[PDB]
Formats: structure tokens, C-alpha cells, sequence
């Protein structure tokens, strides 16, 4: 294969120097590959790209594939080879999403991965362990139980009560005007649900994206419902990966970049009441974000990463072995 | 038969005088300034256009913003305003 | 008379008429007022707010609805005070270009077009869609919805007032007599 | 995939500017006060007639005088000018 | 809309599409009228206007000056989001006999075609009578293909013996012995070359506005950077850019004064058209391709194929859908 290149920055520039790809951000090379380890382009946004560069894209079969702003996946400049695979792999995973073993299998490993990180994000406190040892305790009691759980309602239930706990305790670590007590609402009377919020859809939109791009059809799920308004398969893998946004959310709110200053109430045009996140507080606040997203790991970053998961997803299903598909969970 | 509908834009103020007391003999003044027509024989198609030609020479400015743009029986079958009312239709038989 | 009447003014289009559409707009402190004028002060009205500003459960999930707005559905004593109040709609009825002819315990809706309307069923439309993803994707838990309650079960299986939504969702019908398209050689 | 003439006569000149301005984009000024415009899907119609209605009520004057009329592909065949010159033909393949 | 010319940049409105040439504005066409593009050349586009051709569904394909095919810039969601036709057409391409019998379909045609079209040089008579026969002979066999594998070679061996023999009727300057794709290297191979891509370029705007999926084929299972259905249904109507190209050359229209040789990117000796004689060969192509036999343009009648082997796809039988096979 070689490097899947993902550009979800602001505004880079691509060029070409007739035997590699070079991308600049403010004419500062950013990244310069060889068009024999380059494999695919990822261009969320809006990025130029010198008309030399596609045209030896194009000559060397390497797809381009072109998202929107938000996240929504449009199409691919390619050609008949890099889009095969866009569709050879179509009626297997309708096979394979809906044979029991397999879909449980790997709905049971989610749910496992999701309860183990949503452990380690209070482990890595260390100031107020003897008040969270219960909750550690009790997160480790649900989640041997999902080892043997041999339904989807007993899945759901289990990590609904999980979730539970582990949102009960965050009130220790917010300051006194961000401590937030109820469950969330869908108009926010709070920063901090609204603070997750931002950081759900844009995690949403990102998966989702990477996750077409690989081949997949996104409204098959194997663990949520297949339905309109959102996507299943990528609310689906996306919960291994939610932890992310809730230590950063609880990073900003400690350490100032955000105060009560930014929030502004007001009513909307319907007319019920709402208060939001000011204009120059949510540019940063994204930006932040996808800076986080950019800081996954040295190798690999976050949306190479996903292409990569897709990747032994789809071997899995090809193969039709349950647990050749090994999911993410932050071993230490 | 054809079915025509004129519509011109002329800025010289006794010429748009003169041609909307000519063209509402032929059809009924529907618009501020647009008119409907039919005729069965092209000849008098033609008479109409050489009388607006008469009456525009007057202008001495070369106005040229006439326009007859058909009517089928289709064409007028999906034709509307706003509200839905169905527009420039015509009786198939007056039982007065 | 009044018919041809209101086709003069230019209310070329009726609507099948229908009380339900207005339980979704009702304010309910004037309709209190009323009573509380001609029955007298009395200690029945207050329980009778707590009988129409009650909260729905559906599978771990609270809809509620906007304050003092509102008559629900399914309950007796709506149908008997939603038409004892409904003349009260007539200046909003009058801004939009729509009018109520009222006949042996019964009326008829009248208006010049359907575009606002469909604008209000659109706007519900989408605002469903955006619930059911919000239900899916952030786990809310406690909905408050303003309109749109005949559609409730969708969630599971400029402000316009919430009863153009209602009539929005219906098809209207229209109300020297010529009598046909004209031919080839002409009219007859 | 449908074409269409759309015009009006609006009676105060502000009122009707953000229509003009409003229309310019969906087809091309042909006369002072006409548009040809180019359907595909009926939905753009719909909106387009919702915000025509927006405008209208912003003007408080209930102008009903918008009409909107086909050109199909025959009707635009038999369509013209004064001077003979064939109007609102559409090209087929633009060899730019 | 096509874009034959020289530099063209393309940039949008939001609900227009804007073609400038250094400032200068060339044509201001609504979105609501755009059924596809093609950009031959060296032309931009905005990454605007590609966000919104992507969202309308609007097909664009790129090429270079050479006029070998690059790629297109297509999306995989269907119409409506109904992905019923998508499945029905992927179960079906991949059936054994029905697909076969389709690309036998498809093979006796183009080798129909292929004899019909070396049979009205009368003056080259004597000198074209063997190889009909040869040509004949191998349709013989076209009906005895029992494996879909064998159809390849049969139709290479019929091409090769039909494209050895336009030595006769060309001039000296322009003789070639190989139909030479990739990088096209001679004089007539880029006139092929060049309306083989316009003609790729409108089945498949139509077969995608049908409601297909062009990257999957019946015939054609291992392709080079075509689409493979489109690819595969141009089969029969690939006479009428190998007799125009004839017309040209003979006739005097296109004279070895117009092509360009260059060396490109590493160097190759790569022949061109100047942009001149490109949007003349290209407007004489369309223009031919109007004036289809009478009542009905080329767009009128691959729609009507296009239906019918839909027709011949829902209904899983082989027989409905029928080549066009020139006349006898």
C-alpha cells in the first residue's frame, strides 16, 4: 500500500515536483511523499491544488477523494482502478452485517473497548483516586458482564448504566460554575453539554467520512439501527475513539482557554430558550479539536489510523473469521 | 390557429402610448404590458407585425424589445401563477 | 352568499375542516380567563392546567411542551374547549390570508394560497429529522417539542403558528359557462 | 427538466427591485421585466415561489400580478422577434 | 458542455457556472442546464465548483492534450439514496450466461460493423477481398464461443486484421501498422484517440443519467482507467470515429501542418493537435453525431438503448436488449 495523505487543516497548498507530492502550509513544507508510497488523497475543506499535481495524480491511478467542510462525502476523482474498489465490496458486507456470530462478536468487542477506555480516562487522574476506587470497581464489575451478554438489549442496557457512572463523577473535576448535574438536554441549559456536543458531531462527521472513503456503505450497522437521519456504521466504530473529546472538554475548561465570558444566552427563532458558544470561542474551540485529532500518535494520525481499522474491517468480513478485526483500546 | 403572447418594453413616451391603443383590438390587455393574440392565418400575423413596424418608426430611436413568444396547447395546460389558478386558458364551447 | 362571498374577496381554495389541527396553538391563560369570567372564581381550574400540562414517556425518554401552549391530544375535555376558544384564532387567521365560516356546529377554512403552508410542513419536517438525529447521536433525554405531536411516532418508528403545519399536511381543493379546452378549428 | 418565462408588473419600484434582483440569478434578463428561466426538478420551483411569497408579504401589498408561462421544445421552435430573429433556443452541445 | 480549447478556467456562482480565458468571461451557464462536461486540455476548476458538481450529481471527465483518457470525477450515492437498481445491476452483471450472452451480443456486432465498413471502398476491391473473408470466418466462431474468456481474443485478432488494412486507403504521411493507446505515437492514432474520449464521454452521461452504475461491465472485466460499461456499450458505435477520421484526412480538412510533437515529463515523442484543429475536429464530431439516421440524434438513441437493456436487466432475460448492427 504506502501513506493514505489526510488533509483536514486549514487551507495547505499542493503542488508537485514531478516525482513527489509536496504539500506547504504558508510555504512551510508540511509534506513531501514519493508518488510511489502515496497511495490516496483526504481533502476535507478547501485546499488548492496546482493543476500538474492532478494530472500526475491522475496518470499514476491514485484517487482523490473530496469532502466538504463539515465532513460530508461528495466523490473521488479517479478512474476505473482505484474505483473498484468502491464498489467490490458491497453485497459481503450485506451478508456479513446481518449473520448473528459475527455482528455479536464484533458488537461485543465495541462495547468491551468502549468500557475499558472510559476506565483508563479516570485512572489517569491520580489526585483523586481513593473517591474514584468505587466507581473503578464497579465500571470493572459491568464490564465483565459483557463477555457473556448474548443479546443487543443486554449490550445496550450494560452500557447505558456504564455510561451513567462514569458521567457522575465529573462534577470533582469542573470548577464551581461549569458543575453541571442533570442528564443532557437537546436544547443545552449547560457549557458542558454543549462543549460535548460540538466535540460528538465533529468526531461524527470525521468517522463517517473516512469510513466511506475506504469502500463501505455507512447505513448497514452491525450494532445500531439501520435507519435514516445518521449514519450506522459510523456511530458505531466512533465510540471506541469518544474519550477523546471528554478529556479534552474537561483539558479546556481547567485550564482557562474557556471561561464563562464566552457563552452567550439568547432565544432562538422558535423561541425557546438557549445559550450558546460565542463565534470566536468556537473557532477555537475546532480548531483545538482537530488539533488533538492531528496529535493521535507520532506514526499514524487519527484519520490513518481509521482507514487502517477500515482496512482489517473489511478483511474480517472477506474472510468471514469474527476476530481477525482487533479493536482499538488504549492499551498503556 | 396559433396563440401568441407580445410583450415589448419601449421607453419613448407617446410610441408605448400609441402601441398599447393598437394591440388591445387583438386580445385582451392581461399584463400592464403584455399582451395575448391569436390568429388562424399567418397573413394576418403579418399585418399586425407591419403595423407595430408603422407605428415604431415614429420613436426615431430603434426600439427592438418586441417579443411574441408562443402558446401549445400543452404550454398552456401546465402554465399557473402562484396561487395554482391555470392561466391563459380558453372555452372549448360557450353555452352562454 | 357567504361562500360566493369570501370567492369574491379571493379565497379561492377550502380545506377540509378538522378541530384537531388547532390543538397545537391554544394559549391556554386566556381560555382560563374565560372561564374564570363567566363560571366565577373556583377551585377546578388550577386542576384542570394540571391535566393539560402533563409530560409524555416514551421508552426512558420525556417530550414535554412549551409552556402555557398547547391542548393534548387523546383527552376528553379537549375537543369541547378547543372550538369553545377557537374565534380567538381569527386575527391570525386574518394576518395569513385565511378565514373560518362557521354552520350547524361545524365550518369550513377558506384561503387565497398554499405556500405557506407547505413552508410550515416543510420546516416541521426537517425539524423531526434533526430531533431523531440528535435522539441517535448525543443521547438527549429530555425533548421539548413545540409542534408536530401527529408525527410523534417518527422519533420511534421565521416562526409560522404551529396550525399551518396542520393544514399544511392536507391537500386543499378549489371551490358564461365554458366547458372544455379549445379545438383545432375553434370555439364553439 | 422544464422551461419557463416569468414576468411581472409590480406597482412600486423598491417592492419589486428584490425580485429583480431575487431573479437575475436564475435566468437571464431577455426584456425589462422578463426571465427565462430553467427548471430540473420541481422542488427549486417550489422554493423559488416560497420566497416570491416572502417578498410579497414583505411588500404588504398581496400583488398577484406574477405569472409564470412553459416553453416547450416546439413552442420555442414557432417563437420569435420582429425581425424574424428565432429567441430562447437552447444550445444542444457548447463546443467552447 | 464541452472544453476543447486553450486554458480555460472554470469557476462557479453558486447557481452558475462562469468560464473565464485571463479575465475574460466566456459563457455564464445555469446549473439547471448542465447535464455533464469534458475537459480536454489543460483546464481548472475551482474546488467550489467541484463541491458543487458533486452535490448536483453532475458528471465531469478529464483528459490531456495527447487525448488519452485520465479519469472522472464521479460520486458513489445513488439518485434518490435508492441503491435498489445499483444491486440489481451488480447481481446481474457477474450471472454467467447472461452476461455472456450479452458480450457475444456485443462481439458479433462490432464484427459485423467492422466487415460492413471495409465493404463500400469499391476502388480497393480486389486488394479486400481475403481479408472480408478471414473477418467472416472468425464471426463464424463468434457464435461457437461457449466461455466469456475467449471473446477477448477473438475481437483483438478481428481488430488487428481490420486495422492492418487503412494502409491503402491513407496517405503515405500518415501510415501506422498498431493501434497505439497509452501514448499514442503516430499521426491517425490521435485523431482516434481524440474522439474515442468524446464518445466515452456521452454514453456514459447518458448511462448515468439512466440510473446505472458505469464502473462495473459485462464485457469488459479488466479495463485501463475507462469506465467498463460505458467502454463496453461504445463497442458498436466505434465506426463512426474510424470512417470521420478517414473523411478528414483524405479530404483535405487536417494536413500534417497542424500536429505538434513534444517530449513530455521524462521524454517521449508525443504528437498533439494545437488547439486550432482540436476544436475543429471535435465540433465535426458532435456535428456527425447529430446528424444520426433520421428522427433521432445519438443522445435519443442511447437513451432508448440504455432502456432497454434496463428492460433486459430487471426482467433477467438476455433477448430484449438488441445491438444496433449497422445495416446490411
Amino acid at each position: 500500500q504506502g501513506t493514505h495523505l489526510v488533509l483536514a487543516g486549514d487551507a495547505q497548498i499542493i503542488t508537485t515536483d514531478n516525482q513527489n507530492l509536496i504539500v506547504k502550509k504558508d510555504d512551510k513544507i508540511t509534506h513531501k511523499i514519493s508518488l510511489e508510497q502515496l497511495h490516496a488523497v483526504t481533502l476535507i475543506g478547501l485546499h488548492t491544488m496546482t493543476l500538474p499535481a492532478k494530472h500526475r495524480l491522475l496518470e499514476h491511478k491514485i484517487p482523490v477523494h473530496i469532502a466538504d467542510r463539515t465532513g460530508r462525502y461528495l466523490g473521488a476523482v479517479t478512474s476505473f482502478q482505484p474505483a473498484q474498489n468502491n464498489y467490490k465490496n458491497w453485497f459481503i458486507q450485506l451478508q456479513m452485517c446481518d449473520r448473528e456470530p459475527f455482528a455479536h462478536a464484533i458488537a461485543q468487542q465495541i462495547v468491551i473497548s468502549r468500557i475499558h477506555n472510559q476506565r483508563q480516562t479516570l485512572l489517569k487522574r491520580k489526585a483523586h483516586r481513593k473517591q474514584l476506587q468505587q466507581t473503578l470497581s464497579n465500571l470493572k464489575k459491568l464490564q465483565y458482564k459483557v463477555t457473556a451478554a448474548t443479546k443487543r438489549s443486554s449490550l445496550n442496557g450494560l452500557e447505558g448504566s456504564a455510561t451513567r457512572e462514569y458521567f457522575q463523577q465529573f462534577n470533582l473535576f469542573l470548577p464551581e460554575w461549569a458543575h453541571f448535574s442533570k442528564r443532557t438536554r437537546r436544547p443545552p441549559k449547560d457549557p458542558f453539554n454543549v462543549l460535548l456536543s460540538l466535540g460528538y458531531t465533529i468526531l461524527y462527521s470525521h468517522t463517517d467520512a473516512i469510513l466511506q472513503s475506504a469502500g463501505f456503505i455507512t447505513w448497514k450497522g452491525i450494532y445500531h439501527q439501520q435507519s435514516a437521519a445518521h449514519a450506522a456504521l459510523a456511530s458505531d466504530i466512533m465510540e471506541s475513539y469518544r474519550h477523546l473529546v471528554e478529556r479534552y472538554a474537561i483539558y479546556i475548561i481547567n485550564h482557562g482557554q474557556i471561561k464563562q465570558d464566552d457563552f452567550r444566552q439568547e432565544k432562538d427563532h422558535l423561541g425557546q430558550d438557549t445559550i450558546r458558544l460565542s463565534a470566536e470561542a468556537r473557532r477555537r474551540y475546532v480548531g483545538g479539536l482537530i488539533n488533538r485529532f492531528q496529535k493521535f500518535s507520532k506514526d499514524k494520525t487519527l484519520h490513518q489510523h481509521l482507514y487502517q481499522q477500515a482496512q482489517q474491517l473489511k478483511n474480517a468480513m472477506h474472510n468471514q473469521q469474527s476476530s481477525q478485526f482487533q479493536v482499538w483500546k488504549e492499551l498503556k | 390557429m396559433k396563440h401568441y403572447l407580445i410583450c415589448f418594453d419601449v421607453q419613448h413616451d407617446k410610441t408605448r402610448a400609441k402601441l398599447s391603443r393598437l394591440l388591445e383590438k387583438y386580445g385582451p390587455r392581461v399584463q400592464g404590458s403584455v399582451f395575448e393574440v391569436s390568429f388562424k392565418t399567418p397573413d394576418r400575423k403579418r399585418q399586425l407585425e407591419y403595423k407595430i413596424h408603422q407605428i415604431i418608426k415614429q420613436s426615431n430611436t430603434e426600439e427592438n424589445n418586441i417579443r411574441f413568444y408562443n402558446l401549445n396547447k400543452d404550454t398552456i395546460k401546465h402554465s399557473h401563477d402562484i396561487n395554482g389558478n391555470p392561466i391563459a386558458q380558453l372555452p372549448a364551447a360557450i353555452v352562454l | 352568499y357567504e361562500i360566493q362571498n369570501a370567492y369574491r374577496q379571493g379565497y379561492h381554495w377550502v380545506y377540509e375542516s378538522d378541530i384537531e389541527d388547532f390543538f397545537d396553538a391554544v394559549y391556554r391563560p386566556q381560555l382560563i380567563n374565560r372561564l374564570k369570567s363567566l363560571l366565577g372564581n373556583d377551585p377546578l381550574w388550577e386542576q384542570i392546567e394540571s391535566w393539560l400540562g402533563q409530560d409524555i414517556h416514551i421508552k426512558d425518554t420525556i417530550i414535554e411542551r412549551t409552556p402555557n401552549l398547547g391542548l393534548p391530544q387523546g383527552s376528553p375535555l379537549s375537543p369541547l374547549l378547543a372550538n369553545f376558544i377557537l374565534d380567538d384564532f381569527d386575527s391570525d387567521l386574518e394576518t395569513h390570508g385565511f378565514k373560518i365560516i362557521r354552520f350547524a356546529d361545524d365550518f369550513i377554512i377558506l384561503c387565497k394560497s398554499q405556500h405557506e403552508a407547505q413552508q410550515a410542513a416543510h420546516a416541521v419536517e426537517q425539524s423531526l429529522k434533526e430531533v431523531k438525529l440528535s435522539i441517535n447521536v448525543e443521547k438527549t433525554h429530555i425533548i421539548q417539542l413545540n409542534q408536530g405531536f401527529r408525527f410523534l411516532g417518527y422519533l420511534f418508528r421565521t416562526n409560522l403558528p404551529p396550525w399551518l403545519a396542520n393544514l399544511g399536511t392536507k391537500s386543499p381543493q378549489p371551490l358564461k359557462k365554458s366547458y372544455g379546452q379549445i379545438e383545432t378549428q375553434g370555439t364553439h
